[PDB]
């Protein structure tokens, strides 16, 4: 375990653990709190650059969970789609893939077409599953 | 088979990037004495604890030459020095008429006694003073001799403040959220390519800023014989670093006994010059210990055998064209800027398979603007009192030997051109990398069917 | 014996604090005033 403990290892073993590497994500031991604590100028260099560093810390955390709440999946770290995988995506097995190609692999994998997968997954499982209330809702 | 995707927050994917990244370092100068140049009046204090994980089946690729880690380094520096000069004494009356002589020949002379005329803390009234200054600084015009700064002909110039120092302390650069630095873990490390051995640390290792020329100081070495690294060999052209596994110790010092002459320019402001020397005039000079160094001289042809020609001739030559202040091993310490001449290291070749000390003779500047900057000079005012520094050796850098197309043997020159060069002897196992935590895989799993 | 411009001479500070130098400038018009045989 530890940081990206699972990174070499196959896809089922990251899927086994996972949270380490989302836990350690928005916050850390190294932004600290900031001040010296324990001249009268904090303009230095140094401010510039920690300040510019935490905020693309939760920009770039914000981005990517925005995704997750806009797909229904805010609340969990795994959560299933009712969007049908399509094999012009990958020819591989279901157990050929998560045995033998470890994430790290993977995201080459889909990179040409990631972007396309992300523009059906708003669709299927958030434009139409939170619309189907309005049968079911209240007849 | 009805596969279906399924989404997944925190996959260990990463993607090569560069962020800012920002300093870390516990208690250092503190109470006693603060005011440090680099690490400024507070950095944020690194944990007591560092983070070290030996990613497994990993095989990422590194380079050290095309890391932008070390230009963040340079352009770091650079702006952390001009911010340490910018609220100081600026110097712009000291550019008068300088009417200098020589010390005792008794009839030995390479400073000169100089009285000038300068304003005083009115500025109606005028006041005349003696103060020495170092060759070369100053240069004549056109019975008795007549001087001039070698800087109020180009630049400005500005006094470094009186109690701050310049020694280099450990920097440390660490990632930003969603962000990781990866570790070169494999000992044997030729130039770069795929690295076996990774780790994701949060934070580097201890850097210490040396400003160093030529020769490296307080760097970092691993453990199997002499590492040489260069973007490309056989590129002539491409300057070489040089790892060390053993430092050598040189030590140096300043016998000079200067004293403190503090004379206002005005209100507030005052120039601290060289007083009268007290005891006889010695040269500043560098010990090197001639066992330890031939040894280590060795290695290097040893190890650079298998990268040039083989089993042939390599000869070493002193540092070869270039301006004075490039061709010498230039250093910080203590704040006075030694300059020595390292042509009696680099003259030794060997080829075909209590105790003696070299020294090194070196002299003093106190006019300076480094890393080739035309922008502003600063003068170091000299340190009061005795100076002595200790300071492990443990990098190096090399050059051409001119074109020889092919040919019968090869020469390796010093020639420290560039001060970015002299982190990279430092960075060369680090590189950051961008964490993607949003991955898309198939499996044969959906949600509940209307919701 | 057409004229717009002036031939300038002024005394003015060099690289050295201490000594002066006299150098020759052209300005346009409009951008000098006079003050109060040779004009100033
Ligand atoms: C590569 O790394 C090396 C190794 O780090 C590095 O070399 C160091 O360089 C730094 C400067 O860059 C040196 O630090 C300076 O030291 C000056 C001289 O004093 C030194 O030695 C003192 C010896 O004390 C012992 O013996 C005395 C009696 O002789 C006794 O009282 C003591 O108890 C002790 O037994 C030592 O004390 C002193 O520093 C500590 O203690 C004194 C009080 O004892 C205190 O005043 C200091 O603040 C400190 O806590 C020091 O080690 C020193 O003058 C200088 O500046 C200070 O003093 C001046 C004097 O006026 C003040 O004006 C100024 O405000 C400061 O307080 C500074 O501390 C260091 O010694 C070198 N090496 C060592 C041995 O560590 C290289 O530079 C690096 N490479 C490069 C790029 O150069
Ligand atoms: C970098 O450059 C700077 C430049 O400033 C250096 O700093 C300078 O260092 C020099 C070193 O020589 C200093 O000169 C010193 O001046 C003081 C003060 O002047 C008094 O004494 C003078 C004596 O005459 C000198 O020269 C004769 C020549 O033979 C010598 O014999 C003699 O020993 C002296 O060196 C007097 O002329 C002066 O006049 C008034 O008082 C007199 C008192 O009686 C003296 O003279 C009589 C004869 O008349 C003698 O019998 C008697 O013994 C005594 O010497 C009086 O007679 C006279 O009528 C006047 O009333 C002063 O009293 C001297 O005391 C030192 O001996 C020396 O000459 C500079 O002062 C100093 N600069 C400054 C800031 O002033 C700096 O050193 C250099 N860098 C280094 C390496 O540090
Ligand atoms: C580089 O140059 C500097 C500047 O000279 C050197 O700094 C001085 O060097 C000397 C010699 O190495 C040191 O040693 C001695 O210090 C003695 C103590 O003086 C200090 O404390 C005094 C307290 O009282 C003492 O003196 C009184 C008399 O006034 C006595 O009654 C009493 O018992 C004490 O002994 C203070 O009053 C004084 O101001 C100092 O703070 C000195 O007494 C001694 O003086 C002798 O030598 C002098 C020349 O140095 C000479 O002029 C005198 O007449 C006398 O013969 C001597 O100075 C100093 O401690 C040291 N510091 C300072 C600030 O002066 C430095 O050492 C040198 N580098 C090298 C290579 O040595
Ligand atoms: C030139 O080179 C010589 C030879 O290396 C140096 O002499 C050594 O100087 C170093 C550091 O200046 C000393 O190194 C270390 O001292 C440690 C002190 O112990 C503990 O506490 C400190 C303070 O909290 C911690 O920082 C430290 O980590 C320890 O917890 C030793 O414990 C170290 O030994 C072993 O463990 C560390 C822990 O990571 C490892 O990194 C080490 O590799 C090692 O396995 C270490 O010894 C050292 O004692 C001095 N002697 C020798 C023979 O190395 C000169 O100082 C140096 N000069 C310069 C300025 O470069
Ligand atoms: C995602 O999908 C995109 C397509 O939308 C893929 O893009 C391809 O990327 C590759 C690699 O970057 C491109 O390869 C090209 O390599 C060139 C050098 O050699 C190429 O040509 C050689 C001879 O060329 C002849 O035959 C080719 C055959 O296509 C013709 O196109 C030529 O006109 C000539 O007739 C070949 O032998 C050799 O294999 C190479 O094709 C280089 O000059 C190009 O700049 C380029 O890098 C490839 O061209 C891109 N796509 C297409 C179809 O053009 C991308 O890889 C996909 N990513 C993943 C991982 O899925
Ligand atoms: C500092 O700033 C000054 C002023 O701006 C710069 O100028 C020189 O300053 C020095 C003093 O340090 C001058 O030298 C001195 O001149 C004194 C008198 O000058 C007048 O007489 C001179 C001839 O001497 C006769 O008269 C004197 C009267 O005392 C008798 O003692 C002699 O025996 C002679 O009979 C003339 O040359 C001068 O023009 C005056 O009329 C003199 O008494 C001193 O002994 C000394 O010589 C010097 O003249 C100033 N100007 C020059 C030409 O440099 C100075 O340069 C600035 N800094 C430096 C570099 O020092
Ligand atoms: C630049 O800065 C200067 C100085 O601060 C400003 O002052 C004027 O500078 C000019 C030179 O450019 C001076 O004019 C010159 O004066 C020379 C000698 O002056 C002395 O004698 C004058 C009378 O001339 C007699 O003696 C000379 C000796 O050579 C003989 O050649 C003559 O034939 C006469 O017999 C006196 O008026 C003067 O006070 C001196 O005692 C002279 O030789 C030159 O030919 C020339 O005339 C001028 O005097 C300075 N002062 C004035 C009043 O302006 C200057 O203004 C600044 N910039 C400008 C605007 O130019
Ligand atoms: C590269 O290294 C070689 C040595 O490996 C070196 O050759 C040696 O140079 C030294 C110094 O020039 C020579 O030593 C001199 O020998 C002559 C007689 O041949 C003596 O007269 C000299 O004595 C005077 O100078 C000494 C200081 O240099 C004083 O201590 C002495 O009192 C005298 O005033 C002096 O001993 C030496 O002979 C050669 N050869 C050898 C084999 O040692 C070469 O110069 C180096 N080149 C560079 C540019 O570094
Ligand atoms: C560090 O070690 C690395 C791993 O070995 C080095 O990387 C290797 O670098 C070489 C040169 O850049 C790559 O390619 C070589 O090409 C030469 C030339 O082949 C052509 O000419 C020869 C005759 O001269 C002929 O026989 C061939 O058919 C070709 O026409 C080859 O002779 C070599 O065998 C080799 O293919 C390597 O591919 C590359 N290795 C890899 C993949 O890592 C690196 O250069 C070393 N230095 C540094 C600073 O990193
Ligand atoms: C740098 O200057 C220092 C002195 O300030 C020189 O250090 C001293 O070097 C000698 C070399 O013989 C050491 O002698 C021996 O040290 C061993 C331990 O290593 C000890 O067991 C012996 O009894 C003997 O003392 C001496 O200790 C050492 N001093 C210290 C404390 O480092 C040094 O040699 C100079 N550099 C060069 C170029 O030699
Ligand atoms: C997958 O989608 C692409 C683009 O619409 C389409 O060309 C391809 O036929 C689809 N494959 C299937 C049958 O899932």
């Amino acid at each position: 375990l530890g940081f990206l403990g699972a990174a070499g290892s196959t896809m089922g073993a990251a899927s086994m653990t996972l949270t380490v590497q989302a836990r350690n994500l928005l916050s850390g031991i190294v932004q600290q709190q900031s001040n010296l604590l324990r001249h009268l100028l904090k303009l230095t260099v140094w401010g510039i650059k920690q300040l510019q560093a935490r905020v693309l810390a939760v920009e770039r955390y914000l981005r990517d969970q925005q995704l997750l709440g806009i797909w229904g999946c805010s609340g969990k770290l795994i959560c299933c789609t009712n969007v049908p995988w399509n094999s012009s995506w990958s020819n591989r097995n279901l157990s050929e893939i998560w045995d033998n190609m470890t994430w790290l692999q993977w995201d080459k994998e889909i990179s040409n077409y990631t972007q396309i997968i992300y523009g059906l997954l708003e669709e299927s499982q958030n434009q139409q599953e939170k619309n189907e209330q309005d049968l079911l809702a209240l007849d | 088979e009805n596969l279906w995707v399924t989404v997944y927050y925190g996959v260990p994917v990463w993607k090569d990037a560069e962020t800012t990244l920002f300093c870390a370092s516990d208690a250092k100068a503190y109470e006693t004495e603060k005011h440090n140049v680099w690490a400024t009046h507070a950095c944020v204090p690194t944990d007591p604890n560092p983070q070290e994980i030996h990613l497994e089946n990993v095989t990422e690729e590194f380079n050290m030459w095309k890391n932008n880690m070390v230009e963040q380094m340079h352009t770091d520096i650079i702006s952390l020095w001009d911010q340490s000069l910018k609220p100081c004494v600026k110097l712009t009356p000291l550019c008068v008429t300088l009417q200098c002589t020589n010390v005792t020949n008794n009839i030995r002379g390479e400073l000169k006694n100089c009285s000038f005329n300068m304003t005083t803390e009115l500025r109606d009234k005028k006041q005349k003073v003696y103060s020495l200054f170092y060759r070369l600084d100053v240069v004549q015009i056109n019975s008795n001799k007549e001087y001039r700064l070698i800087n109020c002909n180009t630049s400005a110039i500005t006094q470094a403040c009186p109690k701050v120092s310049f020694e280099p302390i450990p920097i440390h650069y660490c990632a930003p959220a969603g962000f990781a630095i990866l570790k070169c873990k494999d000992k044997k490390f030729n130039g770069t390519g795929p690295c076996p051995s990774v780790s994701t640390v949060q934070c580097t290792h201890g850097i210490k800023p040396v400003v160093s020329t030529q020769l490296l100081l307080n760097g970092s070495l691993a453990e199997e014989e002499v590492m040489i690294r260069s973007e490309n060999i056989t590129n002539n052209a491409k300057n070489i670093l040089v790892q060390f596994n053993t430092p050598v110790q040189i030590n140096c010092t300043r016998p000079n006994n200067n004293t403190r002459k503090s004379i206002r320019i005005g209100p507030g402001q005052a120039f601290y010059a060289t007083g009268d020397i007290i005891g006889d005039i010695r040269q500043a000079h560098c010990n090197v210990s001639k066992a330890t160094w031939n040894e280590t001289l060795g290695k290097v042809v040893k190890q650079l055998r298998k990268h040039f020609g083989n089993n042939t001739i390599i000869r070493f030559a002193n540092s070869s064209g270039g301006d004075l202040e490039v061709t010498t091993h230039s250093f910080n310490c203590g704040g006075e800027f030694f300059y020595c001449n390292t042509s009696g290291l680099f003259n030794s070749t060997w080829i075909s398979n209590s105790n003696d000390s070299i020294t090194l003779p070196c002299r003093i500047k106190q006019i300076i603007n480094m890393w080739q900057r035309i922008g502003q000079a600063m003068y170091a005012p000299p340190i009061q009192g005795v100076i002595r520094c200790v300071s492990n050796i443990t990098g190096l850098i090399l050059t051409r030997d001119g074109g020889s197309t092919n040919s019968t043997t090869e020469t390796f020159r010093p020639g420290g051109g560039d001060m970015r060069d002299n982190w990279r002897s430092e960075l060369y196992k680090y590189k950051v990398v961008k964490i993607e935590p949003l991955g898309v895989a198939p499996t044969r799993c959906k949600r509940r069917v209307v919701g």
